[PDB]
C-alpha cells in the first residue's frame, strides 16, 4: 500500500508512548465483585466535595451579569414609564 | 523566441488561453449565426415581417 | 388491417440537420387552426406571448389575446368580475368541462393537440395523411357502424373524425392558394411548432456544440497519441542470465 | 514527503486516481466504467437543478414537465440530457456486464466485486423505474401497475403488501408522491455502492484481456489513463449531443407525453428498450406465480456463474468453441428483447419459449460442458 | 457555457418576468381610497390626490424630517402618491387616511408620515421609498 | 474448477486407446493453432489462473530458468497486445517448444493436498 | 487544527439546514425569516442586487423560492453527512484528547464493551428528555407564530429567530 | 494501524510479481519522435489482418439468428394473411 | 364550510377587519387557552381614563 504521513497515535502494539517498566496492575472479575457498592456516601459526601471546589468558578462569573441585567431592566421599566418620561425625552 | 514570451511562463501561458478564448467566444458565436441566417434566407421571422410592406 | 396503414415519408421543409421552420408557414397555419380545428379541439399548452416575434407582431397579438375574456379577482364585496386577456395569459379551448366535450361529438373525447405530433406514432407524416387519407367510400368487405368515418391510416380502421377539409374553405392574408393538401402540410408545421417551440434555437446551438465536440475529440486523440508515445515504440530484449547463481 | 501523499483527504485522491497502478495492455473495452460515474454526475446533477421546478403532486406532475421544457430557461437542455443520459447509462452499463463475462472477471478473487454490481444492477433499474413514474405519462401509469401487481403471486401474503406499496388501492396520489421521494434517496445508495464497489477493485485491482498475471507491467493512471479515458468522454458527449439536439425523441415511445388515464388503456403497454427482454421471460410462462420466479431468477442466475465456469483460463480469447457460443447467447438476449416488442401472437409464443430455454441453459448445461472439454482438448492436443 | 446553462435556469422564468409590470387606471383610483396593492410580492400604497396638500407637504422645515425631499421630487404628478409599502423601519402597515398630517401613521412604532410619503415624527431613517412608474395614457405601470 | 487430476486421467486413457486417439487427438491439434496463442509466443501453462493457493504452490517451486522465461513471454505478450499486432513470423511459437513445464509441478501439489482433506475427515472404526 | 476546522464548516452548514427547512413550513415567521436573512447580501456592493434577485428567483419570496428551498434541503443533509466522514477521517489521525490535558497514549482501552455501554447511558437519557418535550410539551421551544400562514401584506408583531440563532 | 488481509496486488516497490532478471528497456521522448507516424497502412492493413481473423465468430452466430426470425416474421406474416387463415385456427 | 366565500366578503361585513381561521388559533396567540378565555371576559364597561 502506499506510504502514510507522521501521527501521534498508533494502534495495539505500537501506540506511540514512551516505555514504561516497574508498574503493575492488578484487577478483579465483575462476577465477583458487587457493583452499586458505595452508591450513598458517594451521592452526599463525594458530590459536596466537588461543588465546593468549583462553585465560586461559576457563580461570580453569574454573579456580575446578573446584577447587570437587572438595574438595566428595572431601569427600562423606569424610562418607559409615566414618572420616567422626562429621562426618556433626554436619552432618546 | 515565441518560445520565451508565451509558453516560457505559465502564467502567461493560462493568460493568453484565457484571452484567446474571451475573443473566440464572441467571433464563433457570430460566424455561426450569420451562416443559419444565410442558409435560411426567406423562412425566417425578420424576413416574413419585411415583406409586410 | 388492424395495425393501421403505414404512411410514407413526405418532403417536409425543415427536416434535416440545418433547416429551420418556414416561419410563414406558422402563420398561415395557425390561420386554419382558428377557423377550421377550433371548434372540437384545445391548445391548452400555449400562451399569447410565444406568439410575439415568431408568427406575428407585438400589437397583432395584444390584440388577438383581448378578443376573449378571462375571470379576475373578486371586486370590493367578493362579486366575481371578469378582465380582457393580456400577453401572460394561455388560448382558452372550446369546452368548460370534460363532460360538455363528450356530448358535442357524440361521445368521443377530441384530444389536446398542443402534444399530438409527439404523441401519435407517425410525427409529422401521420397528421397529414389523416386528413387527406380519407377515402371516398370504405373498401369492399366492411360496413361501418353508425357515426363512425373510415380512414386505413387510422389503427383498426374506423375513426369517429370525420372530414374538415375542402378547397377554398378559408382566404389567405397572402392569397396562397387554399388546397386540401395545402392546409394539411400548414397546420402539422403550426401544431409542430407549438409541441416544440424551441424547434429552431435547438438546431443552431446543435451545430455549435458538434462543431466544438468534434474538434475537441480529434485534438483529444493527437494529445492522447503524444503522450503515449514513449509506451507505443518501447521495445524489449532477453537474454539469459547465467545459472551460476 | 510529497503533500499529496501526506495530507489526509488528498492521500486518498492519490492512491485510486493518480499513483494508482494499471496493467499496461488493457484496451478500451476498459473506459466504460469512468464513464458510467460520468452518468451518474450527469444524473444527479441535471436531477437537482430540474427538482426545482417539479412538483409531485398527482395534479401538477405532468403539467410541472412541461413548464420546465418552455418555462425554464434552458429547460429542454435539461430534460433531454435526462432523459437520453438515462438510455445511454444502460447501453455502457451493458457493454460493462458484457465485457466482464467474456474476460472471466467474475472468477476469483474477484467474486465481491462481481456480486456488488448485480446490486448495482438492481437499483439501477429501480432508479430508472421510479423516474419513469414520474412524470406520471400513459405508459407510466400502466407500467406501474403492471410491475407493482406483480407481488399479487406471493400466496398469502401479496394482497397486503400490494396494497402497502400503493399506499391504497391503486396507482392514485398516494402513489407518485412518494415514488419521486424515493427517486431522489437511491441514487445517493447507488453512490454508496459505487463506493463500496470501487473498495473491492482496489484490493486486488482491474484484469486484463490476456487473462494472465499483470503484476509484471504497470504504468501509472495519471497522464496515461487520464487522457486515454478523455478520447472516449468526448466520443460519449459528441453521440450523446446527437441524441439530444438533433433527435431527442428517438429513444423513448410516443404514448408517454398523453397524460395518464386510469379509464383507457394504451394499444400495447411496452417497457422501455433496455427493460424488453426480460419482459420476454416474464410473459414465456403460462403462469402468474411461476413467472415472477422466472423473471427475477434470470438476474440472479449470473451468480451462479463463477461456479459453473470448469476452466483453468479465464476469459474466451483462446477457446474456439466458449468463445463461439457466446455470441448465440448474446444474440439469443438480442433475439430475447425483439419478440417483446411484438405482440403475443403465433407463432411468437413458441418462440418465447425455446429462446428463453437456451438463455438460461447457457449458465447451466453449456458452460460447464463446453469448459470440459476444451480442458481436454488442451490436453491432448499438446500432449 | 455548461455552468452558464445550469446557473441560469435558476433565474426568473418567463411568467414571473411577465408578472413585472402592473399599470393602474387614472380615472378608477379615487379620491380619499388608499389602494394596497402587491406588486412583485411588495405592498405598495397608492392614493390619487387632492390640488390641496401639496404645499401642506412641503409646509413643514426640513428640520423636521432627516432625508431631505420636497412633494414634487417624491411624485411627478401631484393629482397622485404612489409609496413603496415596506416601511424604512421594519416593514409594517401604517393605517390608512388615520394619523395628525393627512398621510399615514404607523401604529407599530408611531412614524409619522405626510402625503409626500416622508417621516415627520418618528425614529424611521428614510423618506419612503416611491417606485418606478410611467404614464402612457390612461395608465401607468408601476414598475 | 474442474481440478486438472480430474482432466488428466481422462487424457491418458484416451491417449493409450487406439480408437479414441486416432479419433480426437487429429482434432485437438487443429484447435490448439486455431486458438491462436502461439503467435504472441505464449506456452499453453501460462494461460492458466494462478490466484489460488493450488498454482501458487507450483509458481514457487518453479526453476528459476523456466520462472525467468516466463516472465518474458507475458511481457512479450502484454507489449505486442497493446499495438495491435503480431509478432513477426518466425518468432512464434512451434509444435515442440509447446511442453507441459508446468505440468508435473500442479500434480504433485493437488495430490498431497487431496490427502490433507482425506485425513482430516477419517472415521474410525 | 484541520479537526477543529472541519466542525466550523460543519457548523454553518446545519444553520443553513436548520434555516433552509424553517422556511419551507412557509409560516408567518419562515416569510419574513426569509425575507430579512436573504436581503442581508443587499450591502455587497454593486453586486448584492443581482445575487438577491438570483437567489429569489424572482423580485420578492413566492413560489420560485420556496419550491428551491426544499429541494435543497434535502440535499445539505448528504453534504453534512460527507462532511461528518471527513470530520471522524481527521479524528483518527491523532484520536480524541482528555480533560487532563496531556497524553493519552499510556491508558488505552477498546471503546467495544466500555464506550458502547456508556453511550447507551446518555442515548437512554436523551430519548427521555426528549420524549419529555414531544409528548408532554410539544410546542414550548416554537414560536406560535409559525402556526399563521405566510402572509406578504402584514408583518408580525416581532421577527424573532429561533432561540439557537 | 490495524492489520489488514492478503491480497493479490501490492504497490510501488513491492507489486507482488516473480523476480524478473535479464531484461532491458528501451524508450525515447515523445518531444523526438512524431506521431501520427504510420496512421495510413494501419487503417487499411492492419484493421484487414484483424477482421479477417475474428469475422466467423460473429457471423454465423449472427447468421443463424437472422434466417429463425426471418422464417417466423414470413411465417406469422401468411398465418395472418388471407391465404393463411385455416393454418391459424389449427394453431390457435 | 365557512360563511364567506371569498377574502373580500368577509372584509365587507366587518368594517375591512379580517377574522381569522380559529383552527389552529390555540398554539397561533401567545397566551394558550388563557388568551382566549380572558379575551371574551376581559371587557370593561368602560376605557379607562385618557383614552
Ligand atoms: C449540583 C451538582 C452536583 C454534582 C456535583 O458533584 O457537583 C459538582 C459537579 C462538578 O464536578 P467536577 O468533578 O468538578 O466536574 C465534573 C466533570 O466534568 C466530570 O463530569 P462527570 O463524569 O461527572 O459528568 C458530568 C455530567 C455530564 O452531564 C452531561 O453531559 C449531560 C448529558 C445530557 C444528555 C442529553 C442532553 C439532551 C439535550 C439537552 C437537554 O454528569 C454529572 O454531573 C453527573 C453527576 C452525578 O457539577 C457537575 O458536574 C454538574 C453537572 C450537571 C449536569
Ligand atoms: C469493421 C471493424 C474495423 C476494425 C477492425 O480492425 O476490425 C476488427 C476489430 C476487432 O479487432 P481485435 O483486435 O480482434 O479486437 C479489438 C479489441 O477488443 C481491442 O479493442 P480496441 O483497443 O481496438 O478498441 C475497440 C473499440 C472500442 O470501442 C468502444 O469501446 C466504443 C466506445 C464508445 C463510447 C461511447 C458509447 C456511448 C453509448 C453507446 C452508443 O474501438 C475500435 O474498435 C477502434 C478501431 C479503430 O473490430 C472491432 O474492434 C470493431 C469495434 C467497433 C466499435
Ligand atoms: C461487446 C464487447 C464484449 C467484450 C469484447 C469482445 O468480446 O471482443 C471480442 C472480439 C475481439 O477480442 P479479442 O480479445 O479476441 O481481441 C484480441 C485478439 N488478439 O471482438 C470482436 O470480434 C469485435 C466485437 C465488436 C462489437
Ligand atoms: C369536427 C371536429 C374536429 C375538427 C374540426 C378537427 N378534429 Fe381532430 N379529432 C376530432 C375527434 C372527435 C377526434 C377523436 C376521434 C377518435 O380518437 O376516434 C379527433 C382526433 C384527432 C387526432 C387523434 C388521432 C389519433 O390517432 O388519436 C388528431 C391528431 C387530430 N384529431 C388532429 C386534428 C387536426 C390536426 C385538426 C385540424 C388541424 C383537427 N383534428 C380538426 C374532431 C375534430
Ligand atoms: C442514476 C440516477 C438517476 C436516473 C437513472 C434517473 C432516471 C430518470 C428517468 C429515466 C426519468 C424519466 C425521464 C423521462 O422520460 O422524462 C427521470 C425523471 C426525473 N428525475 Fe431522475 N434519475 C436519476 C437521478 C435523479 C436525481 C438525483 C434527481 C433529483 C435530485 C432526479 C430528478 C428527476 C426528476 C425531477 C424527474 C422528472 C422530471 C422529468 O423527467 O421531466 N433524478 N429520472
Ligand atoms: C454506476 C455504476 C458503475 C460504476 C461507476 C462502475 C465503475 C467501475 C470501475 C471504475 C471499474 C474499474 C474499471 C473497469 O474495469 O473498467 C469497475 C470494474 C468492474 N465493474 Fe463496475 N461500475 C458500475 C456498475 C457495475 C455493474 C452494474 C456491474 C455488474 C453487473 C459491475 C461489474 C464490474 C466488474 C466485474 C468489474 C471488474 C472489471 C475488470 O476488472 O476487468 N459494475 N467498475
Ligand atoms: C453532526 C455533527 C457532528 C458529529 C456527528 C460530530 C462527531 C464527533 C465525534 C464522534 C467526535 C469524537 C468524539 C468526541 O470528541 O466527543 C468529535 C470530535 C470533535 N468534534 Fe465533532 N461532530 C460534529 C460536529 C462538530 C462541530 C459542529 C464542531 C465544531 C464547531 C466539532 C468539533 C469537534 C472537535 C473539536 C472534536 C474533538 C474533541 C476532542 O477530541 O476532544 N464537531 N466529533
Ligand atoms: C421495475 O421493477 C421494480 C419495481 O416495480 C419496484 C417497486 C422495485 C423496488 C423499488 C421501490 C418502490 C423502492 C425500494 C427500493 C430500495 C432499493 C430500498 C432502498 C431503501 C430502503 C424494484 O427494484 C424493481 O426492479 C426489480
Ligand atoms: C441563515 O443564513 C443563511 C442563509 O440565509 C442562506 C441562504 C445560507 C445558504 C443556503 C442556501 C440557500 C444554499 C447554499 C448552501 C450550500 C452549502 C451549498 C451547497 C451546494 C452547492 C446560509 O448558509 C445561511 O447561514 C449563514
Ligand atoms: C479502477 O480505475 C478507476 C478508478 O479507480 C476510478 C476511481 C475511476 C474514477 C471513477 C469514479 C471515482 C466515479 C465516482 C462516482 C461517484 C462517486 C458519483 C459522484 C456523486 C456525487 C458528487 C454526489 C452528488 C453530489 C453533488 C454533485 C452535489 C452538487 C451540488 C449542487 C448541484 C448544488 C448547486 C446549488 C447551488 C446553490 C449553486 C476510474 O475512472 C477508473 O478507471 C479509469
Ligand atoms: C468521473 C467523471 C470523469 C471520469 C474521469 C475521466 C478523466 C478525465 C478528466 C479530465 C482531466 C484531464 C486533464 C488533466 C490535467 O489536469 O492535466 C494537467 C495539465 O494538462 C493540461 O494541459 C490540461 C488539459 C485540459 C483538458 C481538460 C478538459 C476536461 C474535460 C472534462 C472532463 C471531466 C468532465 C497535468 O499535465 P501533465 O501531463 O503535464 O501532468
Ligand atoms: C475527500 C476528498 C476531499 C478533497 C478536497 C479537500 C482537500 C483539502 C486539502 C487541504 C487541507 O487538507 O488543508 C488542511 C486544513 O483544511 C481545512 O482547514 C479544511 C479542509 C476542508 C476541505 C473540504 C473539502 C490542512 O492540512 P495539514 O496542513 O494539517 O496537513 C495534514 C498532512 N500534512
Ligand atoms: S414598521 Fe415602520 S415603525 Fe415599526
Amino acid at each position: 500500500g502506499p506510504p502514510s504521513g507522521k501521527t501521534y497515535m498508533g494502534w495495539w502494539g505500537h501506540m506511540g508512548g514512551p516505555k514504561q517498566k516497574g508498574i503493575t496492575s492488578y484487577a478483579v472479575s465483575p462476577y465477583a465483585q458487587k457493583p452499586l457498592q458505595g452508591i450513598f456516601h458517594n451521592a452526599v459526601f463525594n458530590s459536596f466535595r466537588r461543588f465546593k471546589s468549583q462553585f465560586l468558578y461559576v457563580l461570580i462569573p453569574a454573579g456580575i451579569y446578573w446584577y447587570w441585567w437587572k438595574n438595566g431592566n428595572e431601569y427600562n421599566e423606569f424610562l418607559y414609564s409615566k414618572a420616567g418620561r422626562e429621562e426618556l425625552e433626554r436619552v432618546n | 523566441s515565441l518560445y520565451k514570451t508565451f509558453f516560457k511562463r505559465n502564467a502567461v501561458f493560462v493568460g493568453t488561453i484565457f484571452a484567446g478564448a474571451f475573443v473566440f467566444q464572441t467571433v464563433f458565436d457570430t460566424a455561426i449565426t450569420s451562416w443559419y441566417e444565410n442558409h435560411n434566407k426567406g423562412k425566417l421571422w425578420k424576413d416574413v415581417k419585411a415583406r409586410i410592406a | 388491417a388492424e395495425h393501421g396503414l403505414h404512411a410514407p415519408a413526405y418532403a417536409w421543409s425543415h427536416n434535416g440537420p440545418f433547416e429551420t421552420f418556414d416561419h410563414a408557414s406558422i402563420r398561415r397555419g395557425y390561420q386554419v387552426y382558428r377557423e377550421v380545428c377550433a371548434a372540437c379541439h384545445s391548445l391548452d399548452r400555449v400562451a399569447w406571448r410565444t406568439l410575439v416575434g415568431v408568427s406575428h407582431t407585438n400589437e397583432e397579438v395584444r390584440n388577438m389575446a383581448e378578443e376573449f375574456e378571462y375571470d379576475d379577482e373578486p371586486d370590493e364585496q367578493g362579486n366575481p368580475k371578469k378582465r380582457p386577456g393580456k400577453l401572460s395569459d394561455y388560448i382558452p379551448g372550446p369546452y368548460p368541462n370534460e363532460q360538455a366535450a363528450r356530448a358535442a361529438n357524440q361521445g368521443a373525447l377530441p384530444p389536446d393537440l398542443s402534444l399530438i405530433v409527439k404523441a401519435r406514432h407517425g410525427g409529422c407524416d401521420y397528421i397529414f395523411s389523416l386528413l387527406t387519407g380519407y377515402p371516398d367510400e370504405p373498401p369492399a368487405g366492411v360496413a361501418l357502424p353508425p357515426g363512425s368515418n373510415y380512414n386505413p391510416y387510422f389503427p383498426g380502421g374506423s375513426i369517429a373524425m370525420a372530414r374538415v377539409l375542402f378547397d377554398d374553405m378559408v382566404e389567405y392574408e397572402d392569397g396562397t392558394p387554399a388546397t386540401t393538401s395545402q392546409m394539411a402540410k400548414d397546420v402539422t408545421t403550426f401544431l409542430n411548432w407549438c409541441a416544440e417551440p424551441e424547434h429552431d434555437e435547438r438546431k443552431r446551438l446543435g451545430l455549435k456544440t458538434v462543431i466544438i465536440l468534434s474538434s475537441l475529440y480529434l485534438l483529444s486523440i493527437w494529445v492522447k497519441k503524444f503522450k503515449w508515445a514513449g509506451i507505443k515504440t518501447r521495445k524489449f530484449v532477453f537474454n539469459p542470465p547465467k545459472p551460476r547463481k | 514527503m510529497a503533500f499529496r501523499k501526506s495530507n489526509v483527504y488528498l492521500s486518498l485522491v492519490n492512491s485510486y486516481i493518480i499513483d494508482s497502478p494499471q496493467p499496461s495492455s488493457i484496451n478500451y473495452w476498459w473506459n466504460m466504467g469512468s464513464l458510467l460515474g460520468l452518468c451518474l454526475v450527469i444524473q444527479i446533477v441535471t436531477g437537482i437543478f430540474m427538482a426545482m421546478h417539479y412538483s409531485s403532486n398527482i395534479e401538477l406532475a405532468f403539467s410541472s414537465v412541461e413548464h420546465i421544457m418552455r418555462d425554464v430557461h434552458n429547460g429542454y437542455i435539461l430534460r433531454y440530457l435526462h432523459a437520453n443520459g438515462a438510455s445511454f447509462f444502460f447501453m455502457v452499463m451493458f457493454m460493462h456486464m458484457a465485457k466482464g463475462l467474456y474476460y472471466g472477471s467474475y472468477r476469483s478473487p474477484r467474486v465481491t466485486l462481481w456480486n456488488v454490481g448485480v446490486i448495482i444492477f438492481i437499483l439501477t433499474i429501480a432508479t430508472a423505474f421510479l423516474g419513469y413514474c414520474c412524470v406520471y405519462g400513459q405508459m407510466s401509469h400502466w407500467g406501474a401497475t403492471v410491475i407493482t401487481n406483480l407481488f399479487s403471486a406471493i400466496p398469502f401474503v401479496g394482497n397486503d403488501i400490494v396494497s402497502w406499496l400503493w399506499g391504497g388501492f391503486s396507482v392514485s396520489n398516494p402513489t407518485i408522491q412518494r415514488f419521486f421521494a424515493l427517486h431522489y434517496l437511491v441514487p445517493f445508495i447507488i453512490a454508496a455502492m459505487v463506493i463500496m464497489h470501487l473498495m473491492a477493485l482496489h484490493i486486488h485491482g482491474s484484469s486484463n484481456p490476456l487473462g494472465i498475471t499483470g503484476n509484471l507491467d504497470r504504468i501509472p493512471m495519471h497522464s496515461y489513463f487520464i487522457f486515454k479515458d478523455l478520447v472516449t468522454v468526448f466520443l460519449f458527449m459528441l453521440i450523446l449531443a446527437l441524441f439530444v439536439f438533433y433527435s431527442p425523441n428517438t429513444l423513448g415511445h410516443p404514448d408517454n407525453y398523453i397524460p395518464g388515464n386510469p379509464l383507457v388503456t394504451p394499444a400495447s403497454i411496452v417497457p422501455e428498450w433496455y427493460l424488453l427482454p426480460f419482459y420476454a421471460i416474464l410473459r414465456s410462462i403460462p403462469d402468474k406465480l411461476l413467472g415472477v420466479i422466472t423473471m427475477f431468477a434470470a438476474i440472479l442466475v449470473l451468480l451462479v456463474l463463477p461456479f459453473t465456469d470448469r476452466s483453468v483460463v479465464r476469459g474466451n480469447t483462446f477457446k474456439v468453441l466458449s468463445k463461439f457460443f457466446f455470441f448465440i447467447f448474446v444474440f439469443n438476449f438480442v433475439l430475447l428483447g425483439q419478440i417483446g416488442a411484438c405482440h403475443v401472437e403465433v407463432p411468437y409464443v413458441l418462440m418465447g419459449q425455446i429462446a428463453t430455454f437456451i438463455y438460461f441453459a447457457y449458465f447451466l448445461i453449456i458452460v460447464p460442458v463446453i469448459s470440459t472439454i476444451e480442458n481436454v482438448l488442451f490436453y491432448i492436443g499438446r500432449v | 457555457s455548461t455552468v452558464e446553462t445550469f446557473i441560469s435556469s435558476m433565474t426568473a422564468t418567463a411568467d414571473v418576468l411577465a408578472m413585472a409590470k402592473v399599470e393602474v387606471n387614472l380615472a378608477a383610483i379615487p379620491l380619499g381610497k388608499n389602494v394596497v396593492v402587491k406588486w412583485q410580492g411588495k405592498p405598495v400604497f397608492i392614493r390619487h390626490r387632492t390640488p390641496h396638500e401639496i404645499q401642506e407637504a412641503n409646509s413643514v422645515d426640513m428640520s423636521a424630517l432627516k432625508d431631505p425631499q420636497t412633494d414634487a421630487d417624491r411624485v411627478k404628478d401631484p393629482q397622485w402618491l404612489i409609496m413603496l409599502g415596506i416601511c424604512t423601519h421594519l416593514g409594517c402597515v401604517p393605517i390608512g387616511e388615520a394619523g395628525d398630517f393627512g398621510g399615514w401613521f404607523c401604529p407599530c412604532h408611531g412614524s409619522h408620515y405626510d402625503i409626500s410619503g416622508r417621516i415627520r415624527k418618528g425614529p424611521a431613517p428614510l423618506n419612503l421609498e416611491i417606485p418606478a412608474y410611467e404614464f402612457d395614457g390612461d395608465k401607468v405601470i408601476v414598475g | 474448477p474442474q481440478s486438472f487430476t480430474s482432466i488428466a486421467r481422462i487424457g491418458d486413457y484416451i491417449l493409450k486407446s487406439p480408437v479414441l486417439s486416432k479419433l480426437c487427438v487429429p482434432v485437438a491439434n487443429q484447435f490448439i493453432n486455431l486458438a491462436g496463442y502461439k503467435k504472441l509466443g505464449l506456452k499453453f501453462d501460462d494461460l492458466i489462473a494462478e490466484e489460488n493457493p493450488i498454482m501458487q504452490t507450483a509458481l514457487r517451486r518453479l526453476p528459476e530458468d523456466e520462472s525467468y522465461a516466463r516472465a518474458y513471454r507475458i511481457i512479450r505478450a502484454h507489449q505486442t497486445e497493446l499495438t495491435h499486432h503480431l509478432l513477426p513470423r518466425n518468432e512464434w511459437i512451434k509444435a515442440q517448444e509447446d511442453v507441459p513445464y508446468l505440468l508435473p509441478y500442479i500434480l504433485e501439489a493437488e495430490a498431497a493436498a487431496k490427502e490433507k482433506d482425506e485425513l482430516d475427515n477419517i472415521e474410525v472404526s
